[PDB]
């Protein structure tokens, strides 16, 4: 997550003009990185609340 | 007395440098290059597609709207590529590349000569001259040989 | 290396330029640009009435100022 954000922080620092075009790809890699934690929490919920 | 009859103008004002803005729009399609040796330019604000430098950290390349930077130039060759696919090589003697986010290049150098006016044959003798200088144990001639070889070896590999 | 030897970066550039002017072919370009590497200047400091050379900085590039 922060590695996805950190690259944006340096990038806009190194180039403010491109800060608008890189943000969709920070959002993309952020959501598609957090999805694996989402499915891990889904495993956490399925391991217990359906099994006895 | 007279109240300061003279008023010499600040000579810096005669030059018209860029106003490097943070960028509220798009990027240009081609860099605006301006090469300068000691005092006179060989290239003034020419549109160019790409340029490849040799630096101390390594060999770099640049396109339109490259990140804002400034750095040394290793004593070697410099490659340039226009929008027409052709190329132009220049042997250089150190310098400072000044790249901008707007897309602008100001490469201030000491010397800038085309490859066409150089012969490998004359370079050949100067090679072993530099090697003998480096092998001659003397701080006054050793470093001079190391530097002479530092400038011939890029040419030695660029010619071959 | 050459840095810690005492020579400057400016002597380094001028030495490289002096070396590059040798190898390039003979023509009007070299015929002009050798002027940009030949060393012919000097330095002087005025005595009470006489002229004397302030030789604390040599013009030749191999030497080291002191």
């Amino acid at each position: 997550v922060a590695m996805c954000f950190s690259s944006y922080m340096l990038a806009a620092a190194r180039q403010p003009n491109m800060s608008a075009k890189l943000l969709p790809y920070c959002i993309l890699g952020f959501a598609l990185s957090e999805a694996l934690a989402l499915f891990t929490l889904l495993i956490a919920l399925l391991e217990l609340f359906v099994f006895s | 007395q007279d109240p300061r009859k003279f008023f010499p103008d600040n000579g810096f004002r005669f030059f018209d440098g860029p106003e490097d803005s943070f960028g509220d729009g798009n990027i240009p399609a081609q860099i605006i290059l301006t090469l300068t040796r000691q005092d006179e330019f060989i290239l003034k604000q020419e549109p160019v597609a790409a340029i490849t430098i040799r630096t101390n950290e390594g060999e770099m390349g640049v396109l339109a709207g490259h990140e804002y930077t400034v750095q040394q130039l290793a004593p070697g060759i410099l490659e340039v590529e226009y929008e027409g696919g052709k190329k132009d090589q220049y042997v250089i003697s150190g310098g400072f590349a000044h790249v901008n986010d707007t897309g602008v290049v100001d490469i201030n150098t000491v010397e800038a000569v085309p490859l066409e006016e150089i012969d490998h044959e004359k370079l050949a003798k100067a090679l072993e001259e530099a090697r003998a200088k480096s092998q001659s144990p003397d701080e006054a001639v050793r470093i001079q040989g190391e530097i002479a070889l530092e400038i011939f070896e890029p040419l030695e590999a660029a010619l071959h | 290396s050459w840095r810690d030897a005492g020579i400057s970066y400016l002597r380094y550039l001028s030495i490289v330029t002096r070396c590059i002017h040798e190898v390039q072919k003979e023509g009007p370009l070299l015929t002009k640009n050798v002027r940009f590497s030949t060393i012919g200047w000097k330095s002087l400091y005025l005595d009470h009435g006489a002229t004397k050379e302030y030789t604390a900085i040599p013009a030749e590039l191999e030497k080291i100022p002191e």
